[PDB]
């Protein structure tokens, strides 16, 4: 409905986007194999939805 | 004494060496500040914290200038 | 690929790769950009590392 | 001496301001240092020395990259400093680049 459809879809969408950005980051360290990220972002969309927040000490 | 002045000699050497390093690297810190940093390094101090402190205090000498 | 140098031999196109040079505050990117024309094989004996280190000063200049 | 008055000596060295003339900056110094007081870096002066050499090469102060090779042995030779890696990691972080200029005075 709006709670048996919509809330669950929202939860799925959040988890899938967050994990997708974590995968694309955890694969970019490995070195080709980054051409999957190149081909996937052909428009330039979802190419910055997360970067790690920086801090010292 | 003499052995109390020989350690005063052996500290005056390293505070001259670190001064030479401070001027060839063109840092902001002078001879007097460097002794505060060296005493903190005797206490045991994280440079990732100490550098943020020095880059915080100097930001407020470029705001109150 | 953009310029007319994709007809060159495949070996020399492999020998080049850029090397970054370390960042400092107030350092601009033009000063830190240098090709590295690295080589391994028997051909390295004529073109040693010391030679490459002296070529990069020329390239910088 | 005690580390609290030492953290105060830092804030009166940088500024011309006392612990009463400002109280937020000296509070902020105690905020930053006392949560992660002890170092997270161990003894790796060797790697940072080879970056000080590489930094004096990028400025064409190439005699000072070989002068620092005498000074880095002298620093270990005196041996009156608890952490030799920290002070070099501090001075290297505060480095600046003129453009390629070579300027010398002392010694």
């Amino acid at each position: 409905l709006v709670s048996g459809f919509e809330a669950t879809i929202n939860k799925f969408d959040k988890n899938f986007s967050a994990h997708l950005l974590d995968l694309l980051a955890r694969l970019s360290i490995y070195s080709g194999m980054a051409s999957v990220i190149s081909r996937l972002d052909f428009n330039g969309f979802y190419t910055e939805r997360l970067e790690r927040l920086s801090a010292e000490r | 004494a003499a052995a109390a002045a020989a350690n005063l000699n052996a500290v005056r050497e390293t505070m001259d060496v670190l001064l030479e390093i401070s001027r060839i690297l063109n840092t902001g810190l002078d001879m007097e500040t460097l002794s505060i940093c060296v005493r903190l390094c005797e206490q045991g101090i994280n440079p990732e914290a100490l550098s943020s402190v020095i880059k915080e205090l100097r930001k407020a000498t470029e705001a109150l200038k | 690929r953009a310029t007319n140098a994709q007809f060159d031999s495949p070996e020399i196109l492999r020998r080049l790769d850029v090397r970054l040079l370390e960042v400092s505050p107030g350092d601009t990117g033009w000063d830190v950009f240098s090709l590295d024309y690295h080589v391994d094989g028997p051909i390295a004996t004529v073109f040693t590392r010391e030679c490459m280190s002296h070529y990069l000063r020329v390239f910088n200049f | 001496k005690s580390p609290n008055v030492l953290l105060q000596n830092l804030c009166c060295r940088i500024l011309g301001r006392s612990e009463a003339d400002v109280a937020q900056q000296f509070q902020y110094a105690v905020r930053v240092i006392g949560s992660n007081f002890a170092p997270t870096v161990e003894r790796d002066e060797f790697l940072v020395a080879e970056k000080i050499k590489k930094e004096l090469i990028r400025q064409r102060r190439e005699a000072d990259a070989a002068l620092f090779s005498e000074l880095h042995r002298k620093l270990h030779s005196q041996g009156v400093l608890k952490n030799k890696w920290s002070i070099l990691y501090l001075l290297l972080s505060l480095s600046e680049d003129p453009r390629r200029q070579p300027s010398k005075v002392s010694s």
